[PDB]
Protein backbone atom coordinates (compact mmCIF):
# COMPACT_ATOMS: atom_id res chain seq x y z
CA UNK A 1 0.00 0.00 0.00
CA UNK A 2 2.57 2.63 1.59
CA UNK A 3 6.28 2.92 0.68
CA UNK A 4 8.66 4.64 2.99
CA UNK A 5 11.81 4.88 0.69
CA UNK A 6 15.30 4.49 2.08
CA UNK A 7 18.83 5.34 0.79
CA UNK A 8 22.61 5.52 2.67
CA UNK A 9 24.65 8.84 3.35
CA UNK A 10 27.60 7.55 4.92
CA UNK A 11 31.10 7.37 4.35
CA UNK A 12 35.02 8.29 5.47
CA UNK A 13 33.41 7.92 9.35
CA UNK A 14 33.70 5.12 11.43
CA UNK A 15 31.04 5.75 14.21
CA UNK A 16 31.10 3.55 16.99
CA UNK A 17 28.46 2.56 19.56
CA UNK A 18 29.49 1.38 23.43
CA UNK A 19 27.66 -0.92 25.62
CA UNK A 20 26.90 -0.16 29.39
CA UNK A 21 26.92 -3.09 31.44
CA UNK A 22 26.37 -1.87 34.66
CA UNK A 23 23.65 0.74 33.47
CA UNK A 24 20.41 -0.22 33.01
CA UNK A 25 17.81 1.26 30.78
CA UNK A 26 14.03 1.84 32.77
CA UNK A 27 13.90 1.88 36.84
CA UNK A 28 10.53 1.33 36.97
CA UNK A 29 9.16 1.97 33.38
CA UNK A 30 10.64 5.29 33.30
CA UNK A 31 14.05 5.04 31.69
CA UNK A 32 16.92 6.94 33.69
CA UNK A 33 19.60 9.53 31.88
CA UNK A 34 23.01 8.23 30.64
CA UNK A 35 25.75 9.59 32.81
CA UNK A 36 28.16 12.51 31.98
CA UNK A 37 31.54 11.64 30.59
CA UNK A 38 34.50 13.49 32.47
CA UNK A 39 36.95 12.80 29.68
CA UNK A 40 37.84 9.79 27.12
CA UNK A 41 41.21 7.73 26.44
CA UNK A 42 41.78 5.86 23.46
CA UNK A 43 44.96 3.75 22.01
CA UNK A 44 45.26 2.58 18.02
CA UNK A 45 46.27 -0.17 16.41
CA UNK A 46 44.12 -2.18 19.79
CA UNK A 47 41.18 0.11 19.32
CA UNK A 48 40.37 0.10 23.22
CA UNK A 49 37.99 2.69 24.25
CA UNK A 50 39.00 3.57 28.57
CA UNK A 51 35.73 5.88 29.68
CA UNK A 52 35.59 7.57 32.83
CA UNK A 53 33.17 8.35 35.05
CA UNK A 54 33.09 10.74 38.50
CA UNK A 55 31.28 9.06 41.32
CA UNK A 56 28.65 10.76 43.87
CA UNK A 57 30.25 12.72 47.28
CA UNK A 58 30.94 12.29 50.79
CA UNK A 59 26.94 10.64 51.41
CA UNK A 60 27.78 7.44 49.29
CA UNK A 61 31.72 7.44 49.12
CA UNK A 62 32.89 6.58 52.26
CA UNK A 63 36.10 8.13 51.61
CA UNK A 64 38.24 7.66 54.52
CA UNK A 65 38.24 3.69 52.93
CA UNK A 66 39.40 5.09 49.71
CA UNK A 67 42.19 7.81 51.03
CA UNK A 68 43.61 5.60 53.16
CA UNK A 69 44.53 2.30 50.64
CA UNK A 70 44.99 3.82 47.11
CA UNK A 71 44.53 7.48 46.82
CA UNK A 72 43.31 7.51 43.39
CA UNK A 73 39.11 9.01 44.12
CA UNK A 74 36.42 9.97 42.64
CA UNK A 75 37.14 7.94 38.98
CA UNK A 76 35.23 5.10 38.64
CA UNK A 77 36.85 4.23 34.66
CA UNK A 78 35.63 0.96 32.69
CA UNK A 79 37.64 -0.52 29.54
CA UNK A 80 35.53 -1.86 26.41
CA UNK A 81 37.40 -3.49 23.05
CA UNK A 82 36.20 -2.70 20.11
CA UNK A 83 35.14 -5.36 17.39
CA UNK A 84 34.21 -5.60 13.85
CA UNK A 85 31.38 -7.65 12.33
CA UNK A 86 29.31 -6.91 9.05
CA UNK A 87 26.09 -4.98 8.58
CA UNK A 88 24.85 -3.35 11.42
CA UNK A 89 23.39 0.13 10.20
CA UNK A 90 22.20 2.61 12.06
CA UNK A 91 19.95 5.28 10.96
CA UNK A 92 17.40 8.18 11.55
CA UNK A 93 14.12 9.15 9.79
CA UNK A 94 12.84 12.15 8.22
CA UNK A 95 9.38 12.53 7.65
CA UNK A 96 8.98 10.17 5.44
CA UNK A 97 12.90 9.93 4.95
CA UNK A 98 15.06 7.28 6.37
CA UNK A 99 18.89 7.48 6.38
CA UNK A 100 21.02 4.92 7.13
CA UNK A 101 25.10 4.79 8.02
CA UNK A 102 27.16 2.03 8.38
CA UNK A 103 29.21 1.39 11.98
CA UNK A 104 32.66 0.21 11.96
CA UNK A 105 32.96 -1.36 15.38
CA UNK A 106 31.29 -1.71 18.77
CA UNK A 107 32.28 -2.09 21.98
CA UNK A 108 31.04 -3.29 25.23
CA UNK A 109 32.61 -1.94 28.21
CA UNK A 110 33.65 -3.78 30.79
CA UNK A 111 34.26 -2.10 34.62
CA UNK A 112 38.58 -1.77 34.30
CA UNK A 113 39.21 -1.54 37.91
CA UNK A 114 42.66 1.53 37.59
CA UNK A 115 43.49 1.57 41.54
CA UNK A 116 43.40 -1.60 42.97
CA UNK A 117 45.66 -2.56 39.74
CA UNK A 118 47.60 0.32 40.80
CA UNK A 119 48.01 -0.84 44.64
CA UNK A 120 49.97 -3.51 43.78
CA UNK A 121 52.18 -1.95 41.12
CA UNK A 122 53.71 -0.11 44.81
CA UNK A 123 53.52 -2.93 46.90
CA UNK A 124 55.88 -5.18 44.49
CA UNK A 125 58.46 -2.19 44.10
CA UNK A 126 58.58 -1.78 47.92
CA UNK A 127 59.45 -4.95 48.03
CA UNK A 128 62.36 -5.23 45.89
CA UNK A 129 63.98 -2.11 47.46
CA UNK A 130 64.23 -3.36 50.59
CA UNK A 131 66.20 -6.74 50.16
CA UNK A 132 67.61 -5.56 46.34
CA UNK A 133 70.00 -8.78 45.70
CA UNK A 134 71.84 -8.52 42.47
CA UNK A 135 75.62 -7.68 29.51
CA UNK A 136 73.29 -7.82 25.65
CA UNK A 137 74.84 -9.02 22.67
CA UNK A 138 73.15 -9.93 19.74
CA UNK A 139 71.70 -13.49 19.02
CA UNK A 140 71.01 -15.23 15.75
CA UNK A 141 67.54 -16.88 14.34
CA UNK A 142 67.69 -20.62 14.51
CA UNK A 143 65.39 -22.70 12.81
CA UNK A 144 65.04 -24.99 15.98
CA UNK A 145 63.05 -22.97 18.08
CA UNK A 146 59.91 -20.94 18.34
CA UNK A 147 59.20 -17.41 19.27
CA UNK A 148 56.32 -15.92 20.98
CA UNK A 149 53.56 -14.47 18.68
CA UNK A 150 49.68 -14.61 18.18
CA UNK A 151 47.35 -13.50 21.01
CA UNK A 152 50.16 -12.25 23.91
CA UNK A 153 52.13 -10.09 21.17
CA UNK A 154 48.68 -8.38 21.10
CA UNK A 155 49.11 -7.87 24.36
CA UNK A 156 52.69 -6.72 24.07
CA UNK A 157 51.75 -3.78 21.77
CA UNK A 158 48.30 -2.96 23.50
CA UNK A 159 50.49 -1.58 26.56
CA UNK A 160 52.98 1.09 25.45
CA UNK A 161 51.39 3.00 22.08
CA UNK A 162 50.31 6.04 21.71
CA UNK A 163 47.00 7.75 23.34
CA UNK A 164 44.92 10.42 22.47
CA UNK A 165 43.58 12.88 25.22
CA UNK A 166 39.53 13.00 23.44
CA UNK A 167 38.11 16.38 24.18
CA UNK A 168 34.16 15.41 24.89
CA UNK A 169 31.56 17.43 23.16
CA UNK A 170 27.94 16.99 22.46
CA UNK A 171 27.06 18.32 18.62
CA UNK A 172 24.95 15.89 16.76
CA UNK A 173 23.07 18.62 14.16
CA UNK A 174 26.23 19.10 11.93
CA UNK A 175 26.50 15.49 10.95
CA UNK A 176 22.76 15.50 10.90
CA UNK A 177 22.27 17.97 7.95
CA UNK A 178 25.79 16.56 6.05
CA UNK A 179 23.57 13.05 5.39
CA UNK A 180 20.32 15.47 4.43
CA UNK A 181 22.09 17.60 1.91
CA UNK A 182 23.74 14.04 0.18
CA UNK A 183 21.76 12.24 -1.96
CA UNK B 1 21.90 -46.76 -5.65
CA UNK B 2 24.35 -49.69 -5.41
CA UNK B 3 25.11 -49.57 -9.18
CA UNK B 4 26.99 -46.13 -9.10
CA UNK B 5 28.00 -46.36 -5.83
CA UNK B 6 28.69 -49.90 -4.66
CA UNK B 7 29.27 -52.23 -1.37
CA UNK B 8 33.19 -50.45 -0.31
CA UNK B 9 32.04 -47.41 -0.44
CA UNK B 10 34.02 -46.22 2.54
CA UNK B 11 36.98 -48.03 1.78
CA UNK B 12 37.79 -46.60 -1.58
CA UNK B 13 36.63 -43.28 -1.70
CA UNK B 14 39.02 -42.33 1.11
CA UNK B 15 41.92 -43.38 0.07
CA UNK B 16 41.00 -41.76 -3.56
CA UNK B 17 40.79 -38.65 -1.03
CA UNK B 18 44.06 -39.52 -0.37
CA UNK B 19 46.05 -39.89 -3.40
CA UNK B 20 44.76 -36.95 -5.29
CA UNK B 21 44.00 -33.97 -2.85
CA UNK B 22 45.42 -34.88 1.01
CA UNK B 23 49.17 -35.54 -0.51
CA UNK B 24 49.59 -31.46 -1.73
CA UNK B 25 48.27 -30.05 2.22
CA UNK B 26 51.40 -32.01 3.75
CA UNK B 27 53.98 -30.92 1.31
CA UNK B 28 52.72 -27.24 1.71
CA UNK B 29 53.32 -27.80 5.80
CA UNK B 30 56.49 -29.11 6.32
CA UNK B 31 58.49 -27.47 2.85
CA UNK B 32 61.86 -25.32 3.27
CA UNK B 33 63.98 -27.46 5.06
CA UNK B 34 67.12 -25.46 5.61
CA UNK B 35 70.61 -25.48 7.62
CA UNK B 36 71.64 -23.04 9.82
CA UNK B 37 75.13 -23.40 8.25
CA UNK B 38 75.88 -22.42 4.93
CA UNK B 39 72.39 -20.24 5.44
CA UNK B 40 72.19 -19.85 1.37
CA UNK B 41 70.58 -23.75 0.93
CA UNK B 42 67.15 -24.82 0.57
CA UNK B 43 65.09 -27.92 -0.76
CA UNK B 44 61.46 -26.79 -1.14
CA UNK B 45 58.86 -29.28 -2.84
CA UNK B 46 56.76 -27.77 -5.40
CA UNK B 47 54.37 -30.71 -5.89
CA UNK B 48 53.86 -34.24 -5.73
CA UNK B 49 52.28 -37.70 -7.72
CA UNK B 50 52.02 -41.38 -7.19
CA UNK C 1 0.59 -26.68 17.27
CA UNK C 2 3.83 -25.17 18.62
CA UNK C 3 4.43 -23.27 14.63
CA UNK C 4 1.21 -21.19 15.54
CA UNK C 5 2.43 -19.81 18.43
CA UNK C 6 5.34 -18.21 16.30
CA UNK C 7 3.68 -16.21 13.21
CA UNK C 8 1.05 -14.25 15.51
CA UNK C 9 3.63 -13.14 17.99
CA UNK C 10 5.58 -12.10 14.58
CA UNK C 11 2.26 -10.85 13.18
CA UNK C 12 1.85 -8.81 17.12
CA UNK C 13 5.68 -7.76 16.17
CA UNK C 14 4.70 -5.78 12.91
CA UNK C 15 2.32 -3.45 15.06
CA UNK C 16 4.30 -3.31 17.73
CA UNK C 17 7.00 -1.58 15.43
CA UNK C 18 5.02 -0.10 13.36
CA UNK C 19 3.85 2.44 16.33
CA UNK C 20 7.70 3.11 16.91
CA UNK C 21 8.60 3.98 13.38
CA UNK C 22 5.17 6.57 14.11
CA UNK C 23 6.04 8.01 17.68
CA UNK C 24 9.82 8.69 16.02
CA UNK C 25 8.85 11.04 13.26
CA UNK C 26 9.51 13.87 15.44
CA UNK C 27 13.38 13.48 14.50
CA UNK C 28 14.14 14.18 18.50
CA UNK C 29 18.17 13.00 17.63
CA UNK C 30 16.85 9.36 18.31
CA UNK C 31 18.44 6.52 16.80
CA UNK C 32 18.03 2.69 15.77
CA UNK C 33 20.37 0.16 14.55
CA UNK C 34 19.56 -2.47 11.95
CA UNK C 35 21.49 -4.70 10.27
CA UNK C 36 21.20 -5.49 6.63
CA UNK C 37 22.19 -8.23 4.46
CA UNK C 38 25.31 -8.30 2.57
CA UNK C 39 26.67 -9.98 -0.73
CA UNK C 40 24.38 -8.87 -3.05
CA UNK C 41 23.36 -11.24 -5.62
CA UNK C 42 18.23 2.14 -1.16
CA UNK C 43 14.86 0.40 -1.43
CA UNK C 44 11.53 1.07 0.24
CA UNK C 45 9.83 0.09 3.84
CA UNK C 46 6.24 -0.94 2.69
CA UNK C 47 2.82 -1.61 4.08
CA UNK C 48 1.10 -4.65 3.03
CA UNK C 49 -2.77 -6.61 3.17
CA UNK C 50 -2.91 -5.52 6.83
CA UNK C 51 0.01 -4.56 8.34
CA UNK C 52 2.77 -6.74 6.56
CA UNK C 53 6.56 -5.39 6.15
CA UNK C 54 8.55 -5.84 3.55
CA UNK C 55 11.70 -3.60 1.65
CA UNK C 56 12.78 -4.27 -2.02
CA UNK C 57 16.51 -2.93 -1.23
CA UNK C 58 17.34 -4.96 -5.18
CA UNK C 59 16.22 -3.94 -8.48
CA UNK C 60 14.37 -6.88 -8.09
CA UNK C 61 15.82 -8.91 -4.81
CA UNK C 62 13.03 -9.04 -2.43
CA UNK C 63 13.35 -8.96 1.23
CA UNK C 64 10.08 -9.89 3.37
CA UNK C 65 11.73 -10.63 6.51
CA UNK C 66 11.48 -7.98 9.18
CA UNK C 67 11.63 -8.29 13.17
CA UNK C 68 12.17 -6.14 16.34
CA UNK C 69 13.69 -8.92 18.34
CA UNK C 70 16.46 -8.41 21.51
CA UNK C 71 15.71 -7.76 25.00
CA UNK C 72 18.42 -5.98 26.68
CA UNK C 73 19.13 -3.96 29.71
CA UNK C 74 21.77 -1.93 28.57
CA UNK C 75 22.29 1.91 27.57
CA UNK C 76 24.25 2.09 24.09
CA UNK C 77 25.09 4.98 22.44
CA UNK C 78 25.92 6.16 19.29
CA UNK C 79 29.25 8.60 18.71
CA UNK C 80 31.66 9.18 15.99
CA UNK C 81 35.33 9.61 15.73
CA UNK C 82 37.59 11.05 13.43
CA UNK C 83 41.24 10.57 12.86
CA UNK C 84 42.26 10.55 16.59
CA UNK C 85 41.83 14.23 17.02
CA UNK C 86 39.29 16.38 19.03
CA UNK C 87 36.25 14.63 17.54
CA UNK C 88 34.53 13.00 20.73
CA UNK C 89 30.91 13.98 20.07
CA UNK C 90 27.54 11.93 21.72
CA UNK C 91 24.99 11.98 19.26
CA UNK C 92 21.97 10.10 20.95
CA UNK C 93 20.80 7.14 22.25
CA UNK C 94 19.53 4.11 20.98
CA UNK C 95 15.64 2.99 21.17
CA UNK C 96 15.71 -0.26 19.43
CA UNK C 97 16.22 -2.99 17.12
CA UNK C 98 15.02 -4.72 14.52
CA UNK C 99 16.91 -7.27 11.51
CA UNK C 100 16.36 -7.61 7.81
CA UNK C 101 16.46 -11.09 6.77
CA UNK C 102 15.55 -12.09 3.02
CA UNK C 103 12.92 -14.73 2.55
CA UNK C 104 13.72 -17.91 1.04
CA UNK D 1 21.86 -13.22 47.67
CA UNK D 2 21.30 -10.90 45.13
CA UNK D 3 23.79 -8.74 46.81
CA UNK D 4 24.71 -6.31 43.46
CA UNK D 5 26.58 -3.09 44.10
CA UNK D 6 25.76 -1.11 41.83
CA UNK D 7 28.58 0.68 39.30
CA UNK D 8 30.05 -2.47 40.14
CA UNK D 9 27.98 -5.23 40.10
CA UNK D 10 30.28 -7.17 42.42
CA UNK D 11 29.18 -8.58 45.52
CA UNK D 12 28.50 -6.92 49.05
CA UNK D 13 29.97 -7.68 52.38
CA UNK D 14 29.14 -7.17 56.16
CA UNK D 15 32.39 -5.08 57.30
CA UNK D 16 32.92 -4.45 61.28
CA UNK D 17 32.46 -0.63 61.27
CA UNK D 18 33.86 1.78 63.70
CA UNK D 19 32.82 0.65 67.34
CA UNK D 20 32.19 -2.64 65.77
CA UNK D 21 29.00 -1.20 63.32
CA UNK D 22 27.79 -3.80 60.88
CA UNK D 23 27.70 -1.42 57.96
CA UNK D 24 27.85 -3.06 54.55
CA UNK D 25 30.69 -2.25 52.15
CA UNK D 26 32.03 -4.00 49.17
CA UNK D 27 35.75 -4.27 48.35
CA UNK D 28 37.25 -2.72 45.25
CA UNK D 29 34.68 -0.06 45.22
CA UNK D 30 34.14 2.96 47.29
CA UNK D 31 30.47 2.22 48.32
CA UNK D 32 28.76 2.02 51.52
CA UNK D 33 25.68 1.82 53.62
CA UNK D 34 24.07 0.66 56.75
CA UNK E 1 77.00 15.65 11.01
CA UNK E 2 80.65 14.16 11.70
CA UNK E 3 82.19 16.85 13.77
CA UNK E 4 79.64 16.64 16.42
CA UNK E 5 80.53 12.72 16.69
CA UNK E 6 84.29 13.60 17.37
CA UNK E 7 83.50 16.12 20.04
CA UNK E 8 81.19 13.10 21.58
CA UNK E 9 83.72 10.05 21.72
CA UNK E 10 86.88 12.86 22.59
CA UNK E 11 84.52 13.14 25.65
CA UNK E 12 83.75 9.54 26.08
CA UNK E 13 87.79 8.95 25.62
CA UNK E 14 88.80 12.10 27.97
CA UNK E 15 87.98 9.78 31.74
CA UNK E 16 89.36 6.95 32.74
CA UNK E 17 87.84 4.21 31.40
CA UNK E 18 85.94 3.73 35.14
CA UNK E 19 83.21 5.66 36.08
CA UNK E 20 80.67 4.54 33.44
CA UNK E 21 79.16 6.81 31.59
CA UNK E 22 75.28 7.51 31.59
CA UNK E 23 72.50 10.11 29.95
CA UNK E 24 71.85 11.98 32.63
CA UNK E 25 75.54 13.75 32.67
CA UNK E 26 75.83 13.60 28.87
CA UNK E 27 73.23 15.55 28.15
CA UNK E 28 74.74 18.12 31.09
CA UNK E 29 77.80 18.00 28.64
CA UNK E 30 76.56 17.82 25.41
CA UNK E 31 73.43 19.68 25.43
CA UNK E 32 73.64 22.14 22.36
CA UNK E 33 71.40 19.81 20.00
CA UNK E 34 67.70 18.59 21.18
CA UNK E 35 67.34 14.78 21.99
CA UNK E 36 65.72 14.14 18.90
CA UNK E 37 68.79 14.22 17.12
CA UNK E 38 71.42 13.68 19.91
CA UNK E 39 70.28 10.09 19.60
CA UNK E 40 70.36 9.80 15.85
CA UNK E 41 73.95 10.36 15.59
CA UNK E 42 74.78 8.30 18.32
CA UNK E 43 72.53 5.78 16.67
CA UNK E 44 74.82 6.29 13.63
CA UNK E 45 77.51 6.23 16.31
CA UNK E 46 76.51 2.66 17.06
CA UNK E 47 76.00 2.62 12.72
CA UNK E 48 79.96 2.87 13.30
CA UNK E 49 80.21 0.20 15.90
CA UNK E 50 82.66 2.20 18.63
CA UNK E 51 80.14 3.03 21.07
CA UNK E 52 78.64 -0.10 22.83
CA UNK E 53 75.91 -0.38 25.60
CA UNK E 54 76.74 -1.68 29.03
CA UNK E 55 74.24 -2.39 32.40
CA UNK E 56 74.55 -1.17 35.76
CA UNK E 57 71.39 -2.94 37.17
CA UNK E 58 67.50 -2.01 36.31
CA UNK E 59 68.46 1.16 34.41
CA UNK E 60 70.26 2.36 31.06
CA UNK E 61 74.03 2.87 30.73
CA UNK E 62 76.28 3.95 28.39
CA UNK E 63 80.09 2.87 27.86
CA UNK E 64 82.73 3.99 25.06
CA UNK E 65 85.42 1.91 24.41
CA UNK E 66 88.73 2.65 22.59
CA UNK E 67 89.59 3.10 18.53
CA UNK E 68 92.57 0.80 18.83
CA UNK E 69 89.64 -2.56 19.22
CA UNK E 70 87.77 -1.03 17.58
CA UNK E 71 89.48 -1.15 13.99
CA UNK E 72 90.75 -4.37 14.87
CA UNK E 73 87.36 -6.16 15.28
CA UNK E 74 86.24 -4.68 11.88
CA UNK E 75 88.36 -6.95 10.18
CA UNK E 76 86.39 -10.05 10.53
CA UNK E 77 82.93 -10.16 9.64
CA UNK E 78 79.25 -10.46 11.54
CA UNK E 79 79.49 -13.81 12.90
CA UNK E 80 83.52 -13.51 13.54
CA UNK E 81 82.98 -10.36 15.78
CA UNK E 82 79.94 -11.50 17.52
CA UNK E 83 81.17 -14.07 18.96
CA UNK E 84 84.66 -11.94 19.88
CA UNK E 85 81.79 -10.19 21.78
CA UNK E 86 81.16 -13.25 24.34
CA UNK E 87 84.80 -13.50 25.07
CA UNK E 88 85.64 -10.25 25.94
CA UNK E 89 82.73 -9.65 28.56
CA UNK E 90 83.80 -13.17 30.49
CA UNK E 91 87.14 -11.02 30.43
CA UNK E 92 88.18 -11.66 33.80
CA UNK E 93 86.95 -15.86 34.60
CA UNK E 94 86.74 -16.65 31.48
CA UNK E 95 83.69 -18.67 29.78
CA UNK E 96 82.91 -21.95 28.94
CA UNK E 97 82.46 -23.06 25.02
CA UNK E 98 79.42 -25.55 25.60
CA UNK E 99 77.72 -21.97 27.12
CA UNK E 100 78.91 -19.88 24.06
CA UNK E 101 76.80 -22.44 22.00
CA UNK E 102 74.15 -21.49 24.29
CA UNK E 103 74.18 -18.02 23.97
CA UNK E 104 74.26 -17.71 19.97
CA UNK E 105 72.17 -21.09 18.89
CA UNK E 106 75.27 -21.56 16.47
CA UNK E 107 75.86 -25.12 16.47
CA UNK E 108 78.94 -27.20 17.20
CA UNK E 109 81.08 -26.63 13.79
CA UNK E 110 80.15 -22.66 12.81
CA UNK E 111 81.39 -21.95 16.36
CA UNK E 112 84.59 -24.47 15.93
CA UNK E 113 85.96 -23.25 12.74
CA UNK E 114 85.45 -19.36 14.01
CA UNK E 115 87.63 -19.62 17.00
CA UNK E 116 89.71 -21.81 14.84
CA UNK E 117 90.83 -18.62 12.61
CA UNK E 118 90.43 -16.55 15.70
CA UNK E 119 93.14 -17.82 17.28
CA UNK E 120 95.63 -17.48 14.49
CA UNK E 121 94.86 -14.01 14.66
CA UNK E 122 96.31 -13.80 18.60
CA UNK E 123 93.34 -12.57 20.28
CA UNK E 124 92.21 -15.64 22.30
CA UNK E 125 94.25 -18.39 24.41
CA UNK E 126 92.89 -21.11 25.86
CA UNK E 127 93.82 -22.19 29.75
CA UNK E 128 93.39 -24.88 32.62
CA UNK E 129 91.23 -24.76 35.13
CA UNK E 130 90.73 -26.37 38.11
CA UNK E 131 87.11 -25.50 40.09
CA UNK E 132 85.58 -27.46 36.61
CA UNK E 133 88.56 -29.76 35.33
CA UNK E 134 89.05 -30.77 31.87
CA UNK E 135 87.03 -27.55 30.11
CA UNK E 136 87.26 -25.45 27.20
CA UNK E 137 88.35 -22.05 28.96
CA UNK E 138 88.90 -18.54 26.66
CA UNK E 139 90.70 -15.68 27.74
CA UNK E 140 92.09 -12.93 26.02
CA UNK E 141 96.05 -12.13 26.60
CA UNK E 142 95.31 -10.32 29.53
CA UNK E 143 96.10 -13.26 31.42
CA UNK E 144 93.94 -13.37 34.69
CA UNK E 145 94.01 -16.96 36.32
CA UNK E 146 92.43 -16.06 39.68
CA UNK E 147 91.36 -19.29 39.65
ZN1 LIG F 1 31.12 -1.78 44.75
Amino acid sequence: IEEFPLKISGEEESLHVFQYANRPRLVGRKPAEHPFISAARYKPKSHLWEIDIPLDEQAFYNKDKAESEWNGVNVQTLKGVGVENNGQYAAFVKDMQVYLVPIERVAQLKPFFKYIDDANVTRKQEDARRNPNPMSVKSVNDPSQNRLTGSLLAHKVADEEANIELTWAEGTFEQFKDTIVKE
Amino acid sequence: FLKVKGLVKQHLDSFNYFVDTDLKKIIKANQLILSDVDPEFYLKYVDIRV
Amino acid sequence: KEAAAELELLNADHQHILRKLKKMNNKPERFMVFQLPTRLPVGSIRVHKSGKLSVKIGNVVMDIGKGAETTFLQDVIALSIADDASSAELLGRVDGKIVVTPQI
Amino acid sequence: MLSFCPSCNNMLLITSGDSGVYTLACRSCPYEFP
Amino acid sequence: LSDNAKTLHSQMMSKGIGALFTQQELQKQMGIGSLTDLMSIVQELLDKNLIKLVKQNDELKFQGVLESEAQKKATMSAEEALVYSYIEASGREGIWSKTIKARTNLHQHVVLKCLKSLESQRYVKSVKSVKFPTRKIYMLYSLQPSV
